[PDB]
């Protein structure tokens, strides 16, 4: 039952987890995500736009 | 993951040219410095960690102070003291709902924290014995209390936590309850369609989250009966939102609430201060 | 050949075409779809009215003006007394639909002016009375096709009765935020020298997979003058904004007896 | 590993002198005891586990003493005894400073514990029920309170610490987090450069590590409401550095300290007691 | 996509953009390049400074007017006193530098006229006085980044002392040759119709190796209007021409105190 | 998760530790370092000094 996962460093290892209770909803934080997609917000546009041509031809 | 690195780049002379773009198309600028200037390669071992949606909102932050009293009660309002009932809400305060707000649409379960405290009232009726609270989460339709000692307090199904002044704030966790796929923190609506020719009264409704929203009930009562002593009590309730998601982000607050909704106040519309010229350093 | 500037749209028996583009927006990224059935919810078989209703229906226009602050439309309540649109919509408990979203607005070489073009989810307003909260009518919440306008005054009304529609206040995008931050909404500019039209194609956005469209409105277009028109020979000349706009991939649930909304 | 064991050695008579040297290269003497005298062998077992930095520094120490009251205030100044706030520092006291002042540089995650103390104001205003109190840190540009009430303690993104009067002494750990790759003990130098001709003061400018440090506010209220009897507290901040490096030897401090900089004090500068002869053992 | 006309040029911090460009010019077909040791001559190491001189510094802009006959720089010496490329400068004994010379100038679809632009080896003037030869003195051959105007009379000094200057006689180029022939230097031309900058690379060019950049320049730029500045509605306007200047692989020798050349 | 390593020795084992956290800096004290170098500052020279020679030659 027990999970081993990396710390997030300090100054200068690894923890364990056991989850105690049936619910889900009890347990601790979600594990650091680090997903992202800017692209969605940024550039969402029907047509792919390269950087080094011109935005619009 | 880290962020990015910089790369080794020196100049250019080019048909390529990356500094120029056309934000109408809906994109904005994407350019980075090694684009425009020569640039040395930089090692980047630096994370965004703290930013995740996890991180931002993993704290318990207070959503607002109740009040219940304990002493003998001889007149409807001095009874109506001696409990307390709180619809559940992050709108009492600012700080959570604003981050909240960044977004439209949420999920996640909740983290339910309290911190009570007393106070004599006076100092010339004696003392009191250590008092006991119950906080009962009243889910929508479950009859609400009337009085402190009614029968609802029984709690044989809603959940009820006794807390023994003293010790430990205490704690439970919620699973996200939302009757749709997830919370919506804006609404852009009615609860009813108002139909043609309808004796239904249109004048006083509401428009909005105020209109379809409802989590239930808090209700408090400290367990005691009345010492000689009078003690009036805060309870203050915390809210963690963990296992988060969220969608479609938004402008966030720039001017006071008012109120529940997204309503400003008239006197409170002028959040930036004017600058000498536009040529201020 | 082919140019970011120039495109075709057609859906159903309509078509628009552009010369002057900049490209077009798929908001989020994503192209509106039908509902899949592990995403279901109400257990009738759907009205999906295809051609009849997944076509281009263009509003009154109106007239951008060196003094104007803005327009505003949600929907699906713009288009609530469109064709078979309107029909479905109303015959219908549950609807959902995505949109193509058209603005025109031509001028010329010599004209000058920059619209912002934004597709917001949930556009939730302010109202104009500081007696109550939240307190807008049904009537003025849905405006249809000629939609609202905002301002660049807050006058709030002495009698909570005469504050019953929204405080569309420019600068603070008529909900108490700043207008300049709206880019974080899936949006075009029309620049005038730059563009004559705006694209935004929409999925269906909700916190449901499908919703009562007479009771919720999923987006608001709203559409500021970030920079005043202005013409040298004319600086009171006007030119029209056009907004043409198609349901698509629509999808209806519940069907009963019509629903005729309340009009005063 | 230990300390260095001594081989057996007898005379020698030779052209080998490690007993001379020339320490105007900047080196130290080197020359051990079986260098210059006849020594036995001695296994040394001993070793210098206690003088590494993390047991040198192993340790949690006071670094001040704060004040903080509860009592029904009508005053501005009584009302600013409701609640106190301190800028986050190891200079209030002299004994963790010095040590860590051996070194120019260093870096370590933080155990700050912290001891709250109460005691009554008067015997004649009766009692006070059981106090909590909420220690609130503050990083470099949030809202400070100033009223122990108002908004700023809904700390909704600030980390707080809600401590419940006789519990266990309250304790977190804070990570390194300084801004440059190591926190600097001593600082030659400026926050900015004084140009040419500027109308800029320079009469009222300050020197060193005072001018560019900042590790934000640790603000305290008490969280009940006054009783009639007044109490009055004392909270000790105390800090233990772990997972520590070090680097940059200096001088420990000679004389009394005068304040956050290197600055002495004209009457205390002279830290040698004479001796009545150099011939005295 | 790509085109002719659009072009970006980055050197250390400094990025130019055009959208109306006409090619670039690479003078004698050579980019610049350091000094190969089979071809070097001093013998200490030499300092090539890179980021910090090698970017582009603007000049005080001129205004191009109907009345205009042109404008003349040298260079090393328009860049003498442009940031860390004059310290480098006037540190050492010698130095040799490449350019990009960019020279920027737009008008209007409306106004018309053409600058030719040429960039010429030893650029040796005139001077104003019929009493000696080549009787010029130091401050007035080294104007500095303000360069200097050509005229259309030709007027030399009754006496010797008043005309120690040169004679900018422009149909002359300054230097007894017909203007008309300037093409066969390295050079653009400025049309207004068609382009609004020009680029130039240079080379290193001189008979040596490396040179002592405060005593000789080893190039003119010279920009004279081929066609009339013309515009309808007022042909009194005045449009401004901007010169940018970057050095290139400079590398200098000769180290010791700073030179500070006299002043009048 | 769980780590054994050897105790200081008193008068007359090893010990277990498991971190609970999830950040580093929550961790107990580093483990005994007896890493040095005191020629870096006794002897910070840059000609090797032989004890039994002489210092300068
Ligand atoms: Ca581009
Ligand atoms: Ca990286
Ligand atoms: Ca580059
Ligand atoms: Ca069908
Ligand atoms: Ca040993
Ligand atoms: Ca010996
Ligand atoms: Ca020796
Ligand atoms: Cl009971
Ligand atoms: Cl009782
Ligand atoms: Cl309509
Ligand atoms: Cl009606
Ligand atoms: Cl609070
Ligand atoms: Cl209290
Ligand atoms: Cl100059
Ligand atoms: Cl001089």
């Amino acid at each position: 039952g027990a999970q081993v996962s990396s710390q997030k460093v300090g100054a200068h290892v690894n923890y364990t987890t056991i989850n105690y209770y049936k619910d889900s909803a009890s347990n601790a934080a979600s594990k650091l995500d680090f997903s992202q997609d800017p692209s969605k917000f940024t550039e969402p546009v029907k047509d792919i736009m390269i950087k080094t041509a011109p935005a619009l031809n | 993951p880290t962020a990015q690195s910089t790369p080794l780049t020196s100049g250019v002379n080019s048909q390529e040219v990356p500094a120029l773009t056309a934000v109408e198309t809906g994109a904005s600028g994407q350019a980075v410095p090694s684009d425009v200037i020569e640039t040395r390669h930089v090692v980047n071992y630096k994370t965004r960690s703290e930013s995740t949606l996890e991180s931002f909102f993993g704290r318990s932050a207070c959503v607002t102070i109740l009040e219940v009293e304990n002493f003998n009660a001889t007149t409807d309002a001095d009874r109506k003291k001696q409990f307390t009932t709180w619809a559940i809400t992050y709108t009492d305060t600012v700080q959570l709902r604003r981050k909240l707000e960044f977004f439209t649409y949420s999920r996640f379960d909740l983290e339910m924290t309290f911190v009570i405290t007393e106070r004599y009232y006076a100092s010339n009726t004696g003392h009191a014995r250590n008092q006991v609270y119950q906080l009962m989460y009243i889910p929508p339709g479950a009859p609400r209390p009337t009085a402190w000692d009614d029968y609802t307090w029984q709690s044989s199904s809603n959940p009820s936590v006794f807390y023994t002044y003293g010790s430990a704030p205490p704690r439970m966790s919620i699973p996200y309850v939302g009757i749709a796929n997830a919370y919506s923190h804006f609404y852009d609506g009615f609860a009813r369609v108002p139909l043609k020719d309808e004796t239904v009264d249109s004048g006083d409704t509401y428009y909005g989250l105020v209109t379809i929203n409802d989590f239930g009930t808090l209700a408090v009562r400290v367990v005691n009966e009345y010492n000689p002593a009078r003690i009036t009590s805060k309870i203050r309730v915390y809210m963690k939102p963990k296992h988060v998601r969220c969608w479609c982000p938004r402008p966030p607050r720039a001017v006071p609430y008012r109120g529940e909704g997204v309503d400003f106040k008239q006197d409170s519309i002028t959040p930036l201060t004017a600058v000498e010229n536009i040529n201020t350093f | 050949g082919y140019s970011d500037r120039v495109r075709q749209i057609t859906l159903g028996n309509s078509t628009i075409t552009t010369q002057e583009a900049a490209n077009a927006v798929v908001a989020y990224g994503e192209w509106p779809s039908y509902l899949d059935d592990k995403e279901a919810n109400p257990i009738d078989a759907p009205t999906e009215p295809d051609v009849s209703s997944n076509r281009f229906y263009t509003l009154d226009s109106v007239q951008w003006k060196s003094t104007s602050r803005g327009w505003w439309w949600k929907l699906p309540d713009a288009l609530k007394d469109m064709g078979m649109f309107g029909q479905n919509m109303y015959y219908h408990y549950l609807g959902r639909s995505g949109y193509t979203v058209h603005v025109q607005c031509n001028a010329s070489k010599f004209h000058q002016g920059a619209l912002g073009v934004f597709a917001i989810p949930e556009y939730v307003m302010a109202c104009n009375t500081e007696a109550k909260t939240s307190y807008v009518s049904y009537v003025n919440a849905n405006p249809g096709e000629k939609g609202g306008v905002f301002d660049n005054a807050y006058n709030p009304s002495a009698e909570a009765s005469e504050g019953r529609k929204f405080a569309a206040l420019d600068y603070l995008l008529g909900c108490g935020v700043l207008a300049g931050n709206a880019f974080v909404y899936p949006h075009q500019i029309i620049n005038l020298r730059t563009n004559n039209s705006a694209t935004l194609v929409l999925p269906y956005v909700n916190s449901l997979a499908i919703d009562c469209m007479a009771k919720h409105n999923n987006w608001g277009l709203v559409i500021l003058p970030l920079c005043k028109l202005d013409y040298a020979p004319n600086s009171s000349t006007e030119i029209p904004i056009t907004v043409t706009i198609a349901p698509m991939f629509t999808e209806f649930n519940g069907l009963r007896n019509i629903t005729v909304p309340a009009t005063q």
